[PDB]
């Protein structure tokens, strides 16, 4: 790849720069040439890893979305651009989804990690479905419950009720159930069961992550007041 | 409006 | 080019759609496929154009600001992504500038348009000179001064001083004088007279632009505030 | 502060 060459220190520090100049496109080169080392992330870089594609694919979600809405407000200009850009949203969705299944989903290592890495799969199958139609359709949405149900389970199993990955998974495939899935009572019952449980153990917030969890737990109570 | 997902912040 | 396939008025309509989508390195390549269609530019789609190139830019610049004091604030990584920000920043402005050369300005044409090219020519010129240093500076610094000044011998001519490609011209020139030549007192002498020469022909406001004009008087008040 | 230029706007 383009990072071959690079130093894996050097390609982690130059992905902070990018965060920090606001190039998220660069700063996710960055992270898969560090990816593609082969060695494991640790916490700090798998939340550069994470901000990096999430900005990439948010701002394509949102021209989609764009063009979508005028396409259906509805020659074939509109049509083709909107084709253009969902081209490219799933193109940066496969390259995420491949570097967790080539490099990162392994079976062992931290339960933090294999849960994230589990959630970010559920995530990008989540983008992708948000655009598809046919035959890809079903499966991709079946791809995406498959990852994020593993991930609850050894979440449940692994860690307490208010941890951040923990709880911005649920929070993740409770929007899953409302959005993609279309199972109003399984995203309520989610995301009630999951900002309850947090609540009653609230002693387990964390020194170093207690604004992330609180954080979660209020779009959680966001959602709900939506859904009712 | 669409449902609230996991933020892209620190 | 990649856009050579496409009718001029689905590459103006994309840019459009682009804009509204926020994407504005797709915008900016509708448009430059558009000006090379050999035709000129009305109005609405010189704005187009602008708005475009200068989103590419500005992120650049804004970019480029942000490693260029973390370098300054201090391994070679710093050094090696800013140029890196730094070569893509002038590859964006000699495309505009040779769009600007070999397609858009003529020798007739608007004068309107033909102030409005020879500024955009100054702007760019002066967006390189942001980041030269060499052989390569004061020749670029010369460029930009020769542009600009070209551009507004006409405009005193030919438009009231309300105008607003007159006014966002004699804008930019004096943040050249102010930023890129080093010439305070030209800077402070050119925003003055403009601001005093607009309110004094105030009568001459637009019907159809009055709100840009006197948003550029604004920014005019605002770095003479700035600059005494 | 740096300077103001014209802003990228319609
Ligand atoms: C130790 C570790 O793995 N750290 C990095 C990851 C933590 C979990 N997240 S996340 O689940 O995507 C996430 C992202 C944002 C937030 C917050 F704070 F609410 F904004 C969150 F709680 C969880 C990725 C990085
Ligand atoms: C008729 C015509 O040429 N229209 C398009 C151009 C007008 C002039 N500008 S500009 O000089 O770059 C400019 C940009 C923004 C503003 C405003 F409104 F203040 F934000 C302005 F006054 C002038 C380019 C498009
Ligand atoms: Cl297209
Ligand atoms: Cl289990
Ligand atoms: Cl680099
Ligand atoms: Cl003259
Ligand atoms: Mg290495
Ligand atoms: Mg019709
Ligand atoms: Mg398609
Ligand atoms: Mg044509
Ligand atoms: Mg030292
Ligand atoms: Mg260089």
């Amino acid at each position: 790849g383009a990072m071959g060459s690079m130093e894996r220190a050097s390609l982690i520090q130059k992905a902070k720069l990018a965060e920090q100049a606001e190039r998220y496109e660069d700063m996710a080169a960055f992270m898969k040439g560090a990816v593609e080392k082969g060695e494991e992330l640790s916490c700090e870089e798998r939340n550069l890893l994470s901000v990096a594609y999430k900005n990439v694919v948010g701002g394509q979600r949102a021209a989609w979305r764009v063009l979508s809405s005028i396409e259906q407000k509805s020659g074939p200009e509109v049509r083709e651009y909107r084709e253009k850009v969902e081209t490219e949203l799933q193109g940066v969705c496969d390259t995420v989804l491949g570097l967790l299944d080539s490099h990162l989903i392994k079976e062992a290592g931290d339960a933090e990690s294999r849960v994230f890495y589990l959630k970010m799969k559920g995530d990008y199958y989540r983008y992708l479905a948000e655009v598809a139609t046919g035959d890809d359709k079903k499966r991709i949405i079946d791809s995406a419950r498959s990852a994020y149900q593993e991930a609850m389970d050894i979440s449940k199993k692994e860690m307490p009720p208010t941890n951040p990955i923990r709880l911005g998974l649920a929070l993740n495939f409770s929007v899953f159930h409302y959005e993609i899935a279309n199972s109003p009572e399984e995203a309520i019952s989610l995301a009630k069961t999951t900002f309850d449980e947090a609540m009653a153990d609230l002693h387990t917030l964390s020194e170093d992550s207690y604004k992330d969890s609180t954080l979660i737990m209020q779009l959680l109570r966001d959602n709900l007041t939506l859904w009712t | 409006q669409r449902s609230t997902s996991t933020p892209n912040v620190h």
